[PDB]
């Protein structure tokens, strides 16, 4: 058992934790209040679900988190919703004034005030692990706390926790559920100041979460409860493998072992099925092949790109349910007669399995059905490239008019910084050309 | 990110300002004395935005009144809500500024502005996340402009880190057929270009025309025109007195409004246009990017949008007003820079205006905004040519090469419009 | 020097030290520095007693300064309108040209002034005239966006 922290960065970061901690319970049974009848040992133990919950001495389970925001209306909520009593309160860490949309004023001038009280109480929570193997970042690439603070943060881990991996879990903006105009210069700026001191990073696509609620759950206009139950979801089938006994992906490292084949190129693509939406509660049961044929429609992707016009680099698929192996033997070898499927020459062009027997759980209140079986595909591929190309766009149109850059150097940010940031972003783009 | 210090100088600032405060107390269910009446708890969940709540649930606004002129004073105490204003808060000197620029910024009201910072800290310090200032005044005068302007850049050296936003009122000969207005608005908007943060040009030009030609209003008044003010400025403000599903302040508006530090001019625009007295949603969506619901004389199709805020108010589907502002972007979208892309924000608020079931308020940055300076630069060069009335100004300290530089700043600001007016992608 | 008492008595709008000062020989038609007569900074000022008793004593109603400008340019620029119809009732040239390639109308289009407006067109303000820009006052009137205006110089 080595334990996990997750952070939570701004009000991205903060919601989505809340939506992801609630599922957390649910899947292991615990109650709001922390406690866990089917906890044999009372006060601690080295189960998997202890990677992500530490043990009172009351037999109260405390979620492994640390919550932070520069302004205090979101994670107020946190402070009085249903799961009020599921944190420490010193854990959940407000400002007085967010960062405006400005990575500057999250990175450099307003992030500075809080930067030092959010490590000693993450060095408070890092002392309190008998193995520490590293920390689940959530935020968001266009809030000025989602993406300054962020990087800001990042960068003191990579020193205080110099061999500690870090994961992140990425919001992409979005213009249907956007909130500011400068989100592409705030995604391109942490993108480049976080890809050192980051060793995997999975993007979610806010456009690709809002129509797969519009198409497959039948959502008109989906908010941010829809989506982030939706994601949710998605997050927890990928660290079922750290909370679960399991055979693929037990810890960090593997993350990067089995996903990541090169520093730089460590933004894996997932993909989820079945999405049925509860009303059709009735609803056949999918087979396993059918499930697994679904992983490779661009439909049911958590980021917009088709996966056609790249090679893998890496492919896993994570079970949850009724599923006998050998069916998914069957149903892959169907899978590896399809054109659309192309390996890059120098990996081993193989599928890694896992399987959880336990079904997914759905949380009351839901968009989703009951489903006896469901697959999540973690894989590497160059077509993910396409969705830093429209990033780099959106960037290019504005930066080529200096366009806002005035609020940037105003908070103690010298302008140079856009073309180093966009530069390397230049680069990650050859580095999928290169490949494929 | 909290509390605006609010401020009003000379007759058309204390004027427009009062009536402010008439419209949004009646939408925060707030009376003369200052007690809550409403029935809604979304009206008193932002409330310490513009108010500051004392003992026994009494709401006091946080505003600073000003004025040269004593009379003005005694005008807003006889007003509907005069007595809801704090009297430590009435800064008001002895001898006017008889629409003398020079007179508001160098003499006379450089003796009051003392008196008046003195009040702006002890309201600052009562606040406990101050987001900045809010002033209304009108250019053509002396006192609004001459000294709001000089009380601009003295706040400015104290707050360098809040910001600044104004409300100014364009002169027009339309309505005060006075010569030396030329002069005062020039001056000023050579200070609002360094000073502020975001200013709202209303212009009494438009304001004429609407009441004349649309409202058919034979002979409009003040009372005709500050209706169109105060309905605008209810609109332009609704982000901040009500929760929303962005949590919006000053700031976030002028990071994602201003992509250069200069163009900070907005052109309000509200619908339906009604006088005092006497609608669907694709309805709202065009008469809002319409000529004649803009608060600034100026054709928007003349020019491009850079950045545009609109504010739905009303019971209405939030996906017909996204399916509506996506189909305005694209009928004009020859209206719209193609370099700055998602630069139009919609937001909707369930609770309307006083007397109105749907409203549309439209906040733009236009370049054809410089079709309003370009008219007051003509009548600035106009008089300035023949030297009329430099006496007043020179008599005062002035030196004749302010009014030089007031041009040429007021002309590189027409430039870089036009510059951006005609720049492309590629 | 009375000339120079006078050209403060005429801005000032002291009417009785007008009288005096002409009843003891001040040069009615005197100049400042710039050229401005009495006559023009009375018209400046909106002293409509002292334009007419000026010129019932001789002053030149077509006095140009440095700029060439006329009193009826400076009283359609700032708005006296009994002032301009009492120039224009003594001979003043409607159509007169300053240094800027200005008239009469051209400076009332400009500052909104649109009753001298009607005035300069009832006396043969010629619509077609010119500024160094090539800018007439119907040009103005479109290019200002000024309905009201334009209405008037079509009539
Ligand atoms: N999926 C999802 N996206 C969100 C959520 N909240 C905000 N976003 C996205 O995040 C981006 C804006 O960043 P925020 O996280 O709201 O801003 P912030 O991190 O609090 O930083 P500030 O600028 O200081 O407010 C937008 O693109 C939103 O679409 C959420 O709850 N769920
Ligand atoms: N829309 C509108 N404009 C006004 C109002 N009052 C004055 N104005 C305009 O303001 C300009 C003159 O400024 P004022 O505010 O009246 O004068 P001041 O700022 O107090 O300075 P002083 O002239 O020295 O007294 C004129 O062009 C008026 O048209 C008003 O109530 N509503
Ligand atoms: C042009 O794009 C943007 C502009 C401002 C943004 N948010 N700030 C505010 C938004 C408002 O209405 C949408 C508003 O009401 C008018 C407001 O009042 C203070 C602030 C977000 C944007 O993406
Ligand atoms: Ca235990
Ligand atoms: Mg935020
Ligand atoms: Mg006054």
């Amino acid at each position: 058992m080595r334990e996990c922290i997750s952070i939570h960065v701004g009000q991205a970061g903060v919601q989505i934790g809340n939506a992801c901690w609630e599922l957390y319970c649910l899947e292991h049974g615990i109650q709001p209040d922390g406690q866990m009848p089917s906890d044999k040992t009372i006060g601690g133990g080295d189960d998997s679900f202890n990677t992500f919950f530490s043990e009172t001495g009351a037999g109260k389970h405390v979620p492994r988190a640390v919550f932070v925001d520069l302004e205090p209306t979101v994670i107020d909520e946190v402070r009085t919703g249903t799961y009020r009593q599921l944190f420490h309160p010193e854990q959940l860490i407000t400002g007085k004034e967010d960062a405006a949309n400005n990575y500057a004023r999250g990175h450099y001038t307003i992030g500075k005030e809080i930067i030092d009280l959010v490590l000693d109480r993450i060095r408070k929570l890092a002392d309190q692990c008998t193995g520490l193997q590293g920390f689940l970042v959530f935020h968001s690439f266009g809030g000025g706390t989602g993406s300054g603070f962020t990087s800001l943060l990042m960068e003191r881990l990579s020193v205080d926790y110099g061999k500690k991996s870090k994961l992140e879990f990425s919001i992409y903006p979005a213009p249907q559920v956007s909130t500011a105009v400068v989100e592409p210069y705030n995604s391109i700026l942490t993108t480049h100041t976080t890809l050192e001191h980051s060793d995997c990073a999975f993007m979610v696509d806010n456009e690709a979460i809002y129509d797969i609620c519009r198409r497959n759950l039948d959502i008109e206009r989906p908010t941010y409860t829809n989506l982030n139950r939706l994601i949710s979801q998605i997050v927890s089938s990928i660290t079922a493998s750290l909370r679960f006994d399991g055979a693929l992906n037990v810890d960090l490292t593997e993350f990067q072992t089995n996903l990541v084949p090169y520093p730089r190129i460590h933004f894996p693509l997932a993909t989820y099925a079945p999405v049925i939406s509860a009303e059709k509660a009735y609803h056949e049961q999918l087979s396993v092949a059918e499930i697994t044929n679904a992983c490779f429609e661009p439909a049911n992707q958590m980021v917009k790109c088709d996966p056609r016009h790249g090679k893998y680099m890496a492919c896993c698929l994570l079970y949850r349910g009724d599923v006998v192996p050998k069916d998914v033997n069957a149903a892959i070898a169907t899978i590896k007669t399809k054109r659309s499927i192309q390996f890059v020459d120098w990996c081993p062009t193989g599928f890694k399995v896992g399987i959880n027997y336990q079904p997914p759980t759905v949380v009351p209140g839901g968009d989703l059905a009951k489903v006896q079986r469901a697959v999540c595909m973690l894989s590497n591929t160059t077509a993910i490239a396409e969705a830093w190309a429209r990033l780099d766009h959106k960037f290019d149109l504005m930066y080529a008019k200096r366009a806002f850059v005035h609020w940037y150097v105003g908070e103690g940010m010298e302008e140079g910084e856009f073309s180093e940031a966009r530069e390397d972003m230049a680069a990650l783009e050859k580095d999928y050309e290169e490949v494929g | 990110m909290r509390e605006i210090v609010h401020i009003q100088a000379g007759q058309c600032g204390n004027q427009i300002g009062a009536k402010f405060w008439e419209v949004i107390s009646d939408e925060h269910g707030i009376d003369p004395t200052g007690s809550y009446h409403g029935d809604s708890d979304l009206q008193l969940e932002r409330i310490n935005v513009y108010y500051n709540e004392a003992t026994g649930n009494k709401y006091v606004p946080r505003a600073i009144l000003v004025d040269l002129e004593p009379g003005t004073m005694d005008s807003v105490r006889s007003g509907p809500f005069g007595q809801i204003f704090r009297p430590d808060n009435f800064v008001f000197g002895q001898s006017g500024a008889g629409n003398n620029w020079a007179k508001g910024h160098y003499t006379e009201g450089a003796e009051l502005v003392d008196s008046v910072l003195d009040v702006v800290r002890k309201e600052s310090e009562s606040c406990d996340c101050l987001q900045g200032f809010q002033l209304t005044h009108s250019l053509g005068g002396g006192t609004g402009s001459g000294m709001g302007t000089l009380l601009i850049s003295k706040i400015r050296e104290e707050y360098p880190d809040r910001i600044m936003n104004t409300f100014s009122v364009m002169p027009s000969p339309k309505v005060s057929d006075t010569v030396v207005e030329p002069y005062n608005a020039t001056l000023s908007v050579h200070q609002l270009v360094e000073n502020t943060d975001e200013t709202y040009c209303i212009d009494n030009e438009a304001l004429y025309d609407i009441c004349f030609r649309t409202l058919k209003l034979t002979t409009p008044t003040y009372g005709d025109l500050n209706h169109l003010v105060s309905a605008t400025m209810s609109g332009v403000t609704t982000c901040l007195r009500f929760p929303g599903q962005l949590n919006a302040d000053l700031r976030k508006l002028a990071v994602n409004m201003v992509p250069f530090p200069r163009l900070h001019f907005f052109m309000p625009g509200f619908a339906p246009l009604t006088s005092r007295g006497s609608l669907t949603v694709p309805e709202l969506t065009q008469q809002m990017f319409d000529s004649k619901n803009m608060m600034a004389a100026c054709d928007p199709r003349h020019g491009r949008y850079l950045t545009v805020a609109a504010i739905f108010r009303g019971r209405m589907s939030m996906k017909e007003v996204d399916e509506q502002m996506l189909n305005v972007q694209n009928k004009n979208s020859s209206y719209f820079v193609e370099w700055i892309p998602n630069n139009v924000k919609t937001a909707v608020c369930d609770i309307p205006p006083r007397g109105l079931k749907m409203s549309a308020t439209f906040i733009g940055n236009s370049t054809a905004i410089q079709e309003l300076f370009k008219r007051i630069s003509e009548q600035f060069t106009a008089m300035f040519r023949r030297k009329a009335f430099l006496h007043w100004y020179t008599g005062e300290g002035m030196d004749e090469m302010e009014f030089t530089e007031a041009e040429s700043n007021m002309n590189d600001l027409v430039s870089e419009y036009q510059q951006y007016q005609d720049a492309t992608a590629d | 020097d009375l000339g120079k008492k006078l050209l403060e008595a005429a801005r000032a709008g002291q009417d009785d030290e007008v009288r005096i000062l002409m009843a003891n020989g001040a040069d009615v038609n005197a100049t400042d520095a710039s050229g401005l007569t009495p006559l023009h900074l009375a018209a400046t000022y909106g002293h409509l007693e002292i334009v007419e008793v000026l010129l019932k004593h001789g002053a030149d109603v077509n006095a140009i300064d440095i700029m060439g400008s006329t009193p009826l340019h400076l009283a359609a620029l700032i708005g006296h309108l009994e002032i301009v119809e009492v120039l224009l009732k003594h001979g003043a040239d409607v159509n007169a040209v300053d240094t800027w390639g200005d008239t009469p109308l051209h400076l009332a289009a400009i500052m909104g002034h649109l009753e001298i407006v009607e005035v300069l067109l009832k006396h043969g303000a010629d619509v077609n005239a010119q500024d160094k820009f090539g800018k007439t006052a119907f040009d103005i009137s479109i290019d200002n966006g000024n309905e009201d205006l334009a209405e008037i110089l079509q009539k």
